[PDB]
């Protein structure tokens, strides 16, 4: 089979720059090559078929080139909504083969996130779990590091947080720690404190409830 | 318009047969140079190429999986199948259907997949179906509020705001894998604080693999 | 622009990037010269022999007509030897005027017989020049004043009245284009036509149609262009072995309303950059799917035409960008460079080379060239041709002069009697 | 006479009722062309350094030297002043007798003066014309004379020695006749040959065969019917579709009726067409059975398989023939008939359509346009003026002058009359 | 050297004993030629509508602008009758002396006429006609000078700017041989070319390139061939019957490297003796064994390409050294010799006949010819150009004997006139 290898795996490049994206076959196959861009959630979407050819709906700073092994994709100008992962695609030779995948970022000014904590609903208190949440909104870059404290207490193995896509705007991103507990160990207990350490932040910013 | 829809399970159990089916329009496959491939992802991993079928019912399929693959068409219904007998957790992955024309013009005849199907997800696992708990989590110049979607399964849940009214500032997490082997989410969304009393802001989620919509009141 | 990809899987190269033009019709113009004559002014010249503009009319008209056909007593003493001495000297006197007399007759007489000459002898020999050089002129400003008329004569002499290309003497560049402006086209192919004036004229015919002494007329036959700007591509192909088979539909392929249009014929396209000339008389229509077989040979959309070998078999195939190598079995291939340095040496299979690296190429015992060898320049050197012009001048003044010195002599002369007179009477 | 059947059966048309000439046979006639030559006259001309005639055989000979290569004691008182005063009388009449011969003396030397320079100036350059212009008139005599000549020796140049067509400086009308009435053929090909020279003359080769200076000597190598009078006709094919396969006959040209069988010749260029004459050439000529005629009524014959190139696809084209054209249009394509005075007049659906030039002109398949008819352009005219020679021919005038001289005669005449009265009064 | 054999089995003949020339190559050489210009001389001619040296300059120029866009009393008494009759003798005299004053004043005044006829009417004809001479002389030298460029851009007109074969006149042999052993092939190529300079010539190209009024250049470009002294051979055809066959490869077949080189266009290959120049470009590879087509049809090592018929078919075909007859069905066939008519009659089959012996084959009522039909002779006559020049001559020595008489007499003249004066200046008995 035809293996494509896209190069780099991963990419950061600021609002404006040339971004420029390597794919290369393991034979050649003249001008059978496609570039797809696949956003968050969504489908793959038809971006350059034939090499160079410009599907029509794509804005003109997309760019195919190359012609036997060696293809490259192009972006003129990167902007905050072209944050997806680009993939190339051989249609030479009977089983379609496409490549690892190109993941693009998007590099903007330090962000510092907003906190908010939560604590349990009565409703969920009634089934006998309590689940504790903290969330981080709009910040850059993505790595921070989120810390609970249950009575001054740091906690272990019983926290689970996912990070949202990269927004398609302002290119920031957000989290969501939560902290679960049974009913039983989370009344006893009075101050349930989310602590967040990031690069936007001088000190560590705590936010903190008690029960009742 | 060309349109293409996949439907299908959201939940197979292990050696058990999926069978996917693409609906589409805009299109026949009637004409000729009109084709239907079929292409599968892996949970945030590459694309993968399994089937192809065409106006002329020629049939191609992925050589390492071609054992386990049939494809066919209807078209007098609009409808590709897809089949995959001994289904695998290693087999779970968004089933895209996507049509595929050839580039005609200057001694070319290169396909490409110029339209996709939203795809649809099949998750493979002996664990049983379940539908989602909703908490609220309430607020306290702008505060945050959202719902809580916990303990489901299989995957995917959708959550909006007030029927898809509220689009500004929501956010809806990626799910989390519980231990306990169910997923959880929460979605949240920033509001004017001064609007806490004069507005109401409902969650609205949907977990149709176990056919369960829930509205909640955050306040 | 034109670019050149190599399918290794069917050994062939195809060069992409040409932009078309494809003959459907023709435009047909009828032309029309007309003889500057010569009136053959009779005079007796140098040589009586020779009538010039005669021969040369004779011969034109020759030429018509072989193309018509293809359709004190000592005192008194004393006083008498006075007049007997004054008579002698009068006697000497007299016989002084008969010899001036005598004198002037010879020179009167050889005036009379210098101007006899001039007039019977010189002049009409100068006129007889003066003919000849008329009548040598008249030829001359024949053939140059009907150039082009004669230039056309020859050509339907010698190609039996229907000539192509058309040449610059039966359709000039400024007419040519006149005719281009005024075909049923559109803009883009009138800007096309009137860039490929070349091209045109090697797709177009001239028919003669009427030839008269004072007149001639003929039909010229341009190519009328269907379409226009559609992708072409020139398909090269070579042996392919692991038997051994080879794709036998080389040439040239159009897109053409939705079909490939594919010329099987090579002199029938003509190439200027990248732009391409076909005819579509004896062309083949193909569907669209035609273009697997350069992917692969045994696709199951369209059946390729090959030609299959139960044997090893090698060759060389020169395309536009390059060359294509089949060098299978014991045979041994080598691409060198444009110094000879050997750059590469093949093995058992099928290559593509580019003539940016490689110039020669070698098959067994056998050379290509993938490019055109450049070779010794060579020079003819001319020199400029001279015209000395020497004229005839006269002393005119001098002589006057004399003239005016003897004039005043007979003025002299005669004072000199107007006093003799005056002592007499 | 010519007329066009279209079968839609097969999607093709045949043109039928044409005349055959298949050539079989060459034959060669050695023709020779002697060269009028030029002597050059050896005499001082205008110019020295101008040789025209030499220079005019050297460029001949060259070019043939490159063909070669390519193979009362009052009275006493007073009587005494009388006798003195004519005696001072007689010192200037003396005088005037010495001026009128210096006068004289003067116009003599000038007479003199005036011959020498007709003799020694004017004259040899007179004499150095007649020779550049009796050269010169050689030259263009040569260039006259030997046109024939001249022009097939330019021929042989251009082409490295064999040319075709047969121009007319190679092989005059007369000759072509006088050659093809000694041809081995019937009086009905002596006489077709005899009507269509121009093709024959196509058909035929010229090669140089002995070139020498003084002589020039080439075969001409003319065709030989071997048959004539049967029928041909000339076939195209469209492809042809169902409403899917399509299918293209492949056996595209002209046909012949030769010995029982057909004669079949697939490439263009061997077939020269003069109204309703054929002539073709039998050298790479594919020979078939009659029951390929067939082919064009039934491709599925029992009796003959009929060459065929399918298709997997619709496919659409048009061809243009001899009366008009077929058009496929198969598929999403759109095709019209249109008319140079109503524009389209007609569309065509899917399936194999003919059209007949009497009423339309063009056709459109897609985005590409047919042309059925030729289109008849711009009418172009180069206008000629008379070529005039002003020749003003030098009069002199002899009658005035002779009158002029006759009165000097007179004059001198009376001089001598008036002496021999002198004379006479003295004692003669 | 050349044979041939026929092959019943096959119905087919082949040519062999011929020798290679396969192009695979070009040399291309730039060919510059200057103009011998033409200064023109500024002068009044005969006709002063008649500019033949511009005239020639300008048709010249055109021409090039065609191409660029291309791209005792009784004593007494006696004593006094004496004394009157001499005065009456000498007023004689004085008028005899006017007469001839008025006489050579008439005299004078007409050889002054005489001058003013050659100097002002005449001499500037005289002129007008050396200057038209000068520049007719120019033109043809013009014509002359400038043959070979004149030639070239005749040829260029005629044919676009392209022409084949490369002329006489576009690159001269001793130009073609300096090329020759300049090329980048062994010392048999360039022996073999400048051989057959014909053919190379006909398989070259001139391609105009720069042409400017003072100057032209073009693009010679000659064949260059890979290999050489490999044996060819032509393959005729005809058809072959019991349902029929026919063998659909007919044309000329090389030896190149270990395979053979097919040549199915006749156009591509030239022929002079055992000689063949063959060109590559449109050619097909085929292993040795399409040689077993000659023999068997059905060889099992090579698919032969045939043409089938499901009925009775018969033509003929003219080989190189005789011609094939295919006699089938209910058709009469028979070869002829011009000198004893009908030799041979065919029967249903497929034969072969030589050159030598037949010379005409006739199938059905068409007549096919084996060979050359020889003709009738033509000849053209000539005659010798003849120049007529006839010189002016003027009898000068005997007019300067009658100018010599009249200055004798002159001179005699002054002295009877010296001889008076002394009789004047003296007296005495
Ligand atoms: C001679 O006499 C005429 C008339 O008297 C006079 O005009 C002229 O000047 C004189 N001299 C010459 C040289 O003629
Ligand atoms: C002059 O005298 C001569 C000799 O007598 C005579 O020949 C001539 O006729 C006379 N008249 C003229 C005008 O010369
Ligand atoms: C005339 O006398 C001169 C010298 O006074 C002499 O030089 C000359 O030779 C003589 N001419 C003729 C023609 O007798």
């Amino acid at each position: 089979d035809i293996q494509m290898t896209q190069s780099p795996s991963s990419l950061s490049a600021s609002v404006g720059d040339r971004v420029t994206i390597t794919c290369r076959a393991s034979q050649s196959i003249s001008s059978y090559l496609n570039w797809y861009q696949q956003k968050p959630g969504k489908a793959p979407k038809l971006l350059i078929y034939a090499a160079s050819s410009l599907q029509s709906g794509v804005p003109s700073r997309f760019s195919g080139s190359g012609s036997g092994t060696d293809f490259t994709l192009t972006i003129s100008s990167l902007q905050p909504e072209d944050f997806a992962t680009y993939y190339c695609q051989q249609s030479y030779s009977t089983p379609y083969t496409f490549g690892g995948g190109t993941k693009v970022e998007i590099k903007r000014t330090v962000a510092a996130p907003s906190v908010f904590i939560f604590p349990p609903s009565d409703e969920q208190l009634k089934s006998g779990t309590a689940s504790v949440v903290c969330l981080l909104n709009n910040f850059y870059p993505r790595e921070a590091k989120v810390q609970w404290k249950v009575d001054n207490a740091l906690q272990s193995g019983n926290s689970q947080e996912s990070v949202t896509e990269q927004d398609s705007k302002d290119s920031t991103y957000s989290l969501s720690s939560t902290l679960t507990l049974s009913k039983a160990d989370y009344e006893k207990h009075k101050v349930y404190a989310c602590e967040v350490t990031h690069q936007g932040l001088s000190s560590p910013v705590t936010k903190s409830f008690n029960r009742g | 318009q060309v349109t293409l829809r996949e439907s299908g399970p959201a939940l197979v159990k292990p050696t058990q047969t999926l069978t996917l089916t693409c609906t589409f329009s805009g299109f026949s496959l009637s004409t000729s140079g009109m084709c239907v491939s079929w292409i599968r992802q892996p949970p945030g991993k590459a694309l993968e190429w399994l089937a192809r079928i065409d106006w002329d019912d020629d049939k191609y399929y992925s050589t390492s999986l071609k054992t386990r693959l049939t494809i066919s068409k209807d078209t007098s219904k609009n409808q590709v199948v897809l089949t995959m007998t001994n289904m695998d957790p290693v087999d779970t992955a968004t089933y895209y259907c996507a049509r595929a024309t050839n580039y005609d013009s200057s001694g070319y005849y290169s396909l490409y997949f110029d339209y996709w199907g939203q795809g649809t997800l099949v998750t493979v696992s002996s664990a049983s179906t379940k539908g989602p708990s909703v908490f609220p989590l309430a607020p306290s110049g702008t505060a945050a509020l959202g719902c809580l979607v916990k303990d489901y399964f299989p995957e995917p849940v959708t959550v909006s705001w007030n029927s898809g009214a509220l689009t500004s500032g929501v956010h809806t997490f990626p799910a989390v894998l519980q231990s306990s082997g169910l997923y959880s989410l929460s979605s949240v969304v920033t509001v004017p604080s001064s609007s806490l009393g004069t507005q109401t802001y409902i969650c609205n989620v949907n977990h149709k693999p176990s056919n369960t919509k829930v509205d909640k009141k955050v306040e | 622009n034109i670019t050149e990809e190599f399918y290794q899987s069917t050994c062939s190269a195809v060069s992409k990037g040409y932009l078309s033009a494809l003959r459907t019709g023709w435009y047909t113009s009828v032309i029309t010269i007309e003889l500057s004559n010569i009136k053959e002014n009779k005079c007796n010249g140098t040589d009586a022999k020779v009538k010039l503009i005669k021969q040369e009319l004779d011969k034109y008209k020759n030429a018509v007509t072989e193309l018509q056909l293809l359709m004190a007593v000592s005192k008194v003493l004393h006083l008498e030897g006075e007049v007997n001495k004054i008579k002698s000297a009068l006697l000497s006197t007299n016989k002084a005027v008969v010899s001036l007399s005598n004198g002037v007759s010879v020179l009167t007489s050889k005036v009379l017989d210098l101007k006899n000459y001039i007039d019977k002898q010189l002049l009409p020999i100068v006129n007889k020049q003066s003919c000849s050089i008329s009548n040598i002129e008249t030829v001359i400003e024949f053939q140059q004043k009907n150039n082009r008329l004669l230039e056309i004569t020859r050509e339907f002499s010698v190609n039996a009245g229907v000539t192509t290309p058309v040449s610059t003497y039966m359709l000039t560049n400024s007419e040519l284009l006149s005719l281009i402006n005024d075909m049923p086209i559109t803009n883009d192919q009138k800007k096309l036509m009137s860039n490929n004036v070349q091209i045109v004229r090697q797709q177009s015919y001239s028919i003669m149609s009427i030839i008269k002494e004072e007149v001639l007329a003929y039909v010229v036959q341009l190519p009328l262009y269907g379409v226009i700007d559609t992708p072409c591509w020139k398909l090269h192909t070579s042996p392919l072995c692991t038997i051994c088979l080879t794709r036998t539909d080389r040439g040239w392929y159009c897109d053409n309303a939705g079909s490939v249009s594919f010329f099987p014929q090579a002199e029938t396209c003509k190439v200027q950059s990248n732009r391409v000339f076909c005819d579509t008389m004896n062309s083949l229509t193909l569907p669209s799917e035609v273009n697997l077989c350069n992917v692969d040979i045994f696709n199951p959309k369209y059946d390729c035409k090959i030609m299959t070998s139960k044997t090893d078999v090698s060759s060389s195939v020169i395309t536009s960008l390059g060359a294509i190598v089949s060098c299978y079995g014991k045979t041994k291939c080598t691409a060198s460079n444009k110094n000879r340095g050997i750059i590469k040496t093949f093995s058992n299979g099928c290559d593509y080379v580019s003539n940016k690296g490689v110039d020669t190429v070698s098959v067994g015992n056998t050379l290509y060239y993938v490019n055109k060898q450049e070779g010794k320049s060579l020079y003819v050197k001319g020199e400029p041709i001279i015209n000395f012009y020497d004229p005839l001048v006269f002393p005119s003044d001098e002589f006057d002069a004399s003239i005016s010195q003897v004039n005043e002599k007979i003025n002299q002369s005669l004072a000199f009697i107007r006093k003799s007179d005056e002592l007499l009477g």
